[PDB]
DNA sequence: AATCATAGTCTACTGCTGTA
DNA sequence: ATACAGCAGTAGACTATGAT
């Protein structure tokens, strides 16, 4: 009934609590009993692993503490933005501030609700300006107890965290509590996709095992995204996407259903069951194709048909850049050897004969180089682990929204990548979270999918008000932080996508009478904290004075001078509050309220809480 | 091919080894640290004091206040240039390992050229084979290199003691002085305790070697950083001790080197006034002032221009501060052409002499600053006149014009091409090297150094070493010809004084200039029984044969000596013993089994050798077979 | 209710269960403990055991397959195939092969969970291990619990590779490189152990081999694996990897010259645009080499602009319009000084006026092929290669020869030792046969293969009782095709000269079997630092049979006489091809004669000083 | 005393390739 | 098609500082 938000935590506080609460048999008056937990494991037919390995880093216990620590900030709304015609009825959210603190506020209302996560965290190249920075000021004695480590070990860690470091340990201390929280927000079937490069791929993989468990590893994608012609040993032209899940609850297969032209060509392929002989099937299809050709983009080169469906021709028979396999192919009609590719074939003779059996080879009218049949039914049939998509288009996408700026953002991801991942992993519904917004690519992709593909996704994106580099394009154009640039990108991307809009929220410092802003800050903070989504409306209640607020059957009395107490007692419908939260700084009137509400709860219950 | 055993070298090995008589190797309680760290070699102040006094006495070193100090772990060895100080300190590393099990050493060098030369030698197969035979040990070398946690340090600290390996850290002054060694890391070394390279190296309890101690002045930064390692003992090696001694244990001077003919003699050539000072860019000439970068004339000075100004930097790398001068007659085309022509004529006089003898391949080294077609002309001409391997060598020298060839990377390339240059298969004998690369030359077959566009002992030392024959073996009395400018006239007088000053006294009048027994008599009589008839007997060679008809018979001879000399692992002992005396492992073991003694140390092995040799001479059946 | 409890443990403590959903007891126990040094490290139980394994000395000897090596094809062969444990085999190479290897390619077992990988070795008691490793008895008990029993965990896998990678590093030339094939199972764990053994600064890069086509329904379609690359010393490593003999480049220079000899002026380009318009699609990556003149086919390189930031701003004057040419959006990449040099060299392509940004004339003959990070090559071709070698079905997931061929060409440049200590099927060795018979190419291969028995399987049904037998045969067949290049066979032998440490008849040796005698000579020559390719010549010393190898002379046989000694001194004096500097003799077969050899090697002249070594 | 070293910043540039 | 600008680009020259 009496609560002060936000309570001290350690590196095992919450973990050690869950164990006592769920396994009281395994705890003695005293410490843990190994044999009792081992007895419960052997019973559920679970074997004992021979595994004994770890990636230890400097700041591991520190990272473990920050994961357990409660928020040290408050939450406010940007009411100027969220009252604009386009943005008021929106289900999409853009949050300002440190992602770790934003994720910690979200736990209470969003736990086990996120369908997909996509993040582009700092790669920690030797030139992205990555350093570990905290805005925390613990004493070595505080860290020693909370950690718990010794005073000298505690001193070593704070020396490290304030240094600030660009090392693997610095990067891991930073990443660990962000993924640890994000995992709590994701549904059991929910997926996390993480962009990374050679700098932290091994470290990322191992920390995800420590956070999700290796059995929940879906796989790793290589995004072959650029060309590099600088003289080196290896010409590095790819990047990585580590994918994990919350796996026993995950769908057996991922399939993209974003192409209406594929489905059309699949339907039209089958549909032509009436015509069987050829050229008659190719007579009837060509006639149809010549008319509908332009309505088929990007599948508009699929001019042929056979018993198995519509297909196109592929020049992928030759060996690229290298000499291949030399053999002869005899033309089925001219009975002469076919024109050989300048670099020979991609595949040996034995392979070529098997494709010629399955009639997967296209010949010219003459003995013209052969081609391969590529069917429309097959078009985006799988999520290959190697993605060939030139990330230069990010510049095109951004130059379109910001024609005034030469280079708006340093190294931005393409919509085309995020678009693809969402479409295979999801089925047009759920929350899509990006707590490393940057340019705002994820959010923009959600605007695009719901607009063209008619999907029902909600985006939640987080970005830190990190200053714009002095003298840069953003700075020159008046963009003081990266957040001001992100916000604007989402504003311009909304105008181009039927004005779906988005709401804005921002982290606030914590804290003798209140100011009005401070009053709005506690209200927004309390409603999220109590388990209400930031899209749930906070109805204003006027009990004589008053001025109360109701959110999901929870009544708030922050305002001072509460008399009026009989107005709340009278409700009449639709009013039915099962919880009463009122600001503690605003005794007998308080004792009377708890006394009256107990007498009003029969029949039939309405509780009470005295907050801060 | 490694020379064993040179007396002037073995003397220095023994002089450092004698300091540690009665020393005790103390292992740590920590089972983890025992495998990575060195044993603590502890011995009393009196012991250490007495060990030094006895070494000084034996070596003929004055036991003065300036030569000894019992409150200092610094041991000093003084060896002149070209006497093999590197081989000596390496052989000592193997001896401190044999006797005490010290397996971790830091070799501190002051320069990249010495670092490249020290490492090259340490990694060479000839060194590896030499030391594996004599000690059944392998040296693992960790070279500290600037990256343009150090891997060499991690690996050296982390390397296991578990028993055929000695671990050695080679590091230069620039790296000792780098913040890379003072810094804290995320990584822990030595049973995950030390996050700093210096704390990790200190914990290894190292034995430190200092190459050229005059380049590490005790009061200065480099030396203060070496002090941070809290080293067990420091052994300094060089020809210059500009800050005196700490504990002088061995001294082989420049006069001893030249006198005992352990080094080549000198034959100086002086090839025959003006000065251009840098005023403020204004340059004053005394033989008028000129402004200013373009080519410097101002005279006839060939091929020289200004590159940087603030100090003025010349095209050959000569940095001039306001007040620095340069004689413009040094850069004269005729003076060089003359020096180069003279060295060529003198080389072929030495070539036809050495290549018509086993043959020795001579080399001429020219020192440039930054005409070239003349050299070929000169060689070709002198070859066609002088027309039998040297007949075919001159024929190849006429058929081709590849008889001549030309900073850290450049020194490595010199050291790489070393075995190639000495090979009688290739015609290259003339070398053109920039003055800046001089530190990378120490080739025994260099018989002529010619300073073209230019301590005298240090510069002659690049060609002082005794040459190697066609079978890559040192010759068992040669001279290095040195070519200087008109500017250096006092050369032989100034060098002869420099050699004397550095060192009853010496030095040889000819060296540097301008160009018990009664038993032996019985044996000599046993073999023996104008150009004179006596010459034919005194020049007829024979080979010793020991007339012992059984191993059981030999066993009894070694047993008698063993019992007469009663007043004096076991596996490693017998192995070291057999290799010295030479007698069968089984017959040595058989006698020791019978004998009423009990084993096991290096002192015992050294007594059996010296003793059994004397016994063998004093007694008796033996022979001489005509070879 | 029991399953509900287990689900709470998995829901709140996921890292406490391994990849196979098995319980990691120690991970939950370390969470329960909140009592009072943290550092950056990949740690596993068995790290101290792996460190020991690498420092433990060889327990074996080496000998030749005399039958195989004496065959005309194999005779003077520069190629080696070694039978035995790769760790033991690498330890014997140290004295002769450190640091001499230019490239190492290895295909180790992945930890797929379907490949049958289990840690197992020959070797201790918990008392014994605790002493040697220098660790507490509980750790020596915990290690042996996994090394003796069946383990397929990351730690068991790391215990297996560590000493192998540790010893291999020693064999690597400073300018040398290692290439390691792996898949997603151990990629991060190996990469982290390579960081330990080689240093992170020596990582070259990782290659992505897209080698499969999987159409079976899944979340991610796994169609790739990796090749991790490291160097011994990043500083001594060649700054660039390029091929100057590309197939596309060679075709275009041929086509260029063919057209150049048949057509002259404006006709040359019209005739070329015709063949180019039709073939362009097959020309990658030179598909924009549209232009041609008498010096060959060329491109307009639209590579004058500055990447990412603001560049050099200056005027480039058009030669006809005499106005400044259109400037790239970011300005130039070249300073005026370099631009002026390119203009004088006539490397600049101008438009018909100043409104066109300049280009650089770049000819197809000047094309150098780089190593791209993503390689597309179907791995299933390894079945075709092997059906052609063994026309039996399925004898070995073998690697195709088309993969390592390019890596060997890039790392090495026509010369160098290529080492594979997980031979597999013999792919790397085969690749050296194919590369060498196109030259200027003469690499030498050294491959190691354990005598692990064939499973019932096709190999067993054909008479191949060990993987080594199939490997030896594959190389024989691959050598027969590829012009009889041949290779020498070597194998590990039990150490017959060993005894349990004692001292009282201890030294009372058995007469050497003619086979034992040959095993000693072979081992001694390698131990002494001579490469297995160096020849051992038979020397006659007054009837006595000796052997000369790399300046060292071996006297193993008993009955060495005073005549043999005089003939030895005579052969040094007379024979011009006889220059030994070291004399090694077998102790057991030699005291009076032993002393006689020493005295004679000091007293006599030549002018070489011969050292005298005793062995066994 | 005139170089020689190390670490770190930032000049001076790669060459094929997506999209309009 | 021709053409601009793409490349979480690279290698190594050059600078400050400090050693002997
Ligand atoms: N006894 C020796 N025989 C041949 N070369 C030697 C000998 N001692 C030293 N050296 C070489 O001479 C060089 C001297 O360099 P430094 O370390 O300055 O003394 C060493 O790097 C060795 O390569
Ligand atoms: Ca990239
Ligand atoms: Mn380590
Ligand atoms: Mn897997």
């Amino acid at each position: 009934k009496k609560e002060t938000i936000f309570e001290v935590e350690t590196a095992n506080s919450k973990q050690l609590a869950v164990l006592k609460a769920n396994f009281p048999q395994c705890f003695d008056n005293g410490a843990f009993i190994q044999e009792k937990l081992l007895e419960i494991i052997r019973a559920s037919e679970v074997e004992l692993s021979k595994e004994s390995y770890s990636l230890n880093w400097l700041g591991k216990s520190y990272a473990r503490l920050l994961a357990n620590l409660p928020p040290k900030t408050l939450l406010a709304e940007d009411k100027t933005h969220n009252q604009q015609e386009e943005n008021k009825n929106s289900q999409h959210l853009l949050i300002k501030g440190d992602n770790l603190e934003v994720l910690k506020h979200m736990v209470n209302a969003y736990a086990e609700k996120v369908k997909m996560i996509y993040i582009d965290p700092p790669y920690n190249t030797g030139k992205d300006g990555f350093v570990y920075n905290d805005d925390r000021k613990f004493t070595p004695e505080q860290l020693s107890e909370l950690a718990g480590i010794d005073l000298d070990e505690a001193k070593r860690i704070l020396e490290f965290t304030t240094k600030g470091s660009s090392s693997h340990s610095a990067w891991l201390t930073f990443i660990y509590p962000r993924l640890y929280i994000a995992r709590e927000l994701m549904r059991e079937d929910g997926t996390i996709f993480i962009s990374i490069d050679h700098n932290e791929f091994s470290q990322l993989k191992l920390v995800c095992d420590e956070i999700f468990g290796e059995q929940n590893h879906v796989g790793d994608l290589v995004w072959k995204n650029a060309t590099d012609n600088n003289p080196s040993n290896i010409a590095v032209e790819h990047e990585y996407i580590i994918v994990y899940t919350k796996k026993e609850q995950l769908i057996s297969e991922w399939k993209s259903n974003i192409s209406d032209v594929k489905n059309l060509l699949v339907n039209i392929g089958e549909e032509f069951a009436s015509k069987y002989t050829g050229n008659e099937l190719q007579e009837k299809y060509t006639q149809w194709f010549r008319e509908h050709r332009s309505e088929l983009w990007p599948l508009d080169r699929y001019k042929y048909i056979d018993k198995d469906g519509i297909y196109t021709g592929s020049q992928s028979v030759h060996n690229p850049g290298k000499e291949g396999y030399r053999y002869d192919i005899i033309h089925p009609k001219t009975k002469k050897p076919c024109k050989q590719p300048l670099m020979g074939y991609r595949f040996p003779l034995d392979t070529m004969d098997r494709l010629l059996s399955e009639e997967k080879i296209i010949f010219g009218d003459d003995e013209k180089i052969i081609e391969l049949k590529v069917y429309a039914k097959d078009y985006k049939q799988k999520l290959s682990s190697v993605i060939h998509l030139d990330g230069r288009v990010a510049t095109n996408e951004l130059k379109e929204l910001f024609p005034e700026m030469t280079q708006p953002f340093t190294n931005a991801k393409t919509i085309k990548l995020v678009e693809d991942l969402i479409s295979f992993a999801c089925d047009g519904e759920g929350i899509v979270l990006d707590f490393f917004a940057g340019s705002g690519t994820t959010a923009h992709t959600v605007f695009n999918l719901n607009n063209k593909n008619k999907t029902s996704y909600q985006f939640i994106t987080v970005q830190l008000d990190e200053p714009t580099k002095d003298k840069s394009d953003a700075m020159k154009h008046g963009y003081n932080t990266i957040f001001d640039l992100t916000k604007e990108r989402l504003i311009r991307a909304s105008k181009k996508n039927r004005d779906q809009g988005f709401k804005v929220y921002q982290l606030m410092p914590d804290f003798v009478v209140l100011t009005p802003e401070q009053y709005d800050t506690l209200l927004t903070t309390w409603c999220l904290y109590d388990g209400s989504l930031l899209t749930t409306p906070i109805e204003d209640v006027d009990l004589g004075g008053y001025k109360a607020h109701l959110c999901d059957g929870r009544l708030y009395l922050i305002a001072p001078n509460f008399t009026a107490l009989k107005a709340l007692l009278q409700k009449d419908k639709d009013f039915a509050p099962n919880k009463v939260v009122f600001y503690g700084s605003n005794s007998a009137k308080q004792m009377e309220l708890n006394e009256a509400l107990k007498s009003y709860a029969n029949k039939k219950e309405l509780d009470l809480v005295v907050r801060n | 091919t490694l020379e064993k055993n040179l007396p002037h070298q073995k003397a220095g090995v023994d002089a450092v080894m004698n300091v540690f008589v009665s020393a005790t190797p103390h292992l740590t309680d920590n089972v983890a640290v025992r495998l990575l760290a060195n044993p603590e070699l502890k011995l009393s102040e009196q012991q250490y004091y007495n060990n030094i006094k006895n070494v000084q006495a034996f070596n003929g070193i004055a036991h003065s206040k300036d030569n000894h100090n019992a409150k200092s772990n610094i041991i000093d060895v003084s060896m002149e240039t070209g006497t093999g100080k590197t081989y000596t300190y390496i052989k000592t590393i193997f001896d401190l390992n044999k006797s005490f099990g010290i397996n971790k050493f830091i070799i501190i060098v002051p320069t990249l050229s010495i670092k490249a030369g020290t490492v090259n030698f340490l990694k060479s197969d000839a060194l590896k084979e030499h030391f594996r035979d004599d000690y059944k040990r392998e040296l693992r070398t960790y070279v500290v290199e600037s990256q343009k946690m150090p891997q060499a340090i991690h690996d050296f600290v982390e390397a296991s003691n578990f028993k055929k390996y000695i671990h050695v850290l080679v590091i230069n002054s620039g790296m000792i002085n780098s913040k890379s060694l003072t810094d804290t890391y995320d990584t822990g070394l030595l049973d995950n305790q030390f996050n700093t390279p210096v704390d990790a190296l200190r914990a290894v309890k190292p034995f430190i070697i200092i190459d050229e101690p005059h380049r590490f002045p005790t009061g200065k930064k480099t030396w203060e950083n070496i002090e941070k390692f809290n080293a067990q003992y420091i052994i300094r090696y060089g020809a210059t001790f500009s800050e005196g001694y700490k504990n002088l244990v061995y001294r082989l001077t420049a006069v001893d080197a030249f006198n005992d003919d352990l080094v080549k003699g000198i034959d100086a050539y002086i090839e025959d006034n003006a000065n251009l000072k840098f005023v403020k860019d204004g340059k004053e000439a005394t033989f008028f002032k000129l402004a200013k970068s373009l080519s410097k004339t101002h005279s006839a000075i060939h091929d020289l221009t200004l590159d940087a100004l603030n100090t003025a930097v010349l095209s050959n790398g000569i940095e001039l501060k306001i007040g620095s001068s340069i004689n413009p007659y040094s850069y004269d085309q005729t003076l060089a052409d003359n020096m180069m022509r003279k060295a060529v004529k003198e080389h072929f006089k030495l070539e036809k002499e050495l290549l018509t003898q086993p043959r020795i391949k001579p080399l001429t080294l020219f020192f440039i600053d930054d005409l070239k077609t003349k050299f070929e002309e000169y060689v070709l001409a002198e070859a066609n006149e002088l027309l039998y391997k040297n007949y075919l060598e001159k024929t190849v020298t006429n058929i081709s014009s590849v008889h001549g060839g030309y900073i850290e990377q450049e020194i490595n390339e010199i050291l790489h091409d070393k075995e190639l240059l000495l090979s009688l298969d290739n015609p290259r004998r003339f070398i053109f090297s920039k003055w800046t690369l001089r530190e990378g030359w120490d080739n025994p077959n260099v018989f002529q150094i010619c300073k073209l566009r230019s301590s005298k002992l240090q510069e002659v030392g690049r060609g002082l070493r005794l040459p190697v024959n066609e079978y890559m073996c040192r010759v068992k009395n040669f001279t290095l010809k040195y070519y200087v400018d008109f500017t250096e006239k006092d050369f032989v007088d100034s060098l002869v004084k420099e050699v004397n000053e550095s060192s009853p006294s010496k030095f040889t009048q000819e060296l540097k200039e301008q160009i018990d027994n009664f038993k032996d008599s019985d044996a000599y009589s046993r073999l023996k029984s104008e150009l004179k008839e006596l010459w034919d007997l005194i020049n007829q060679k024979a080979v010793i044969e020991y007339k012992i008809n059984s191993e059981s018979e030999f066993l009894s001879i070694f047993k008698s000596f063993m019992l007469e000399e009663t007043e004096r692992s076991y596996r490693e002992f017998l192995d070291n013993l057999s290799q010295t005396i030479f007698v069968k492992h089984g017959t040595l073991h058989k006698v020791f089994c019978d004998i009423k003694d009990t084993i096991l140390n290096i002192q015992t092995i050294r007594k059996i050798k010296s003793g059994f040799s004397k016994y063998l001479l004093n007694n008796s059946f033996s022979l001489g077979y005509n070879l």
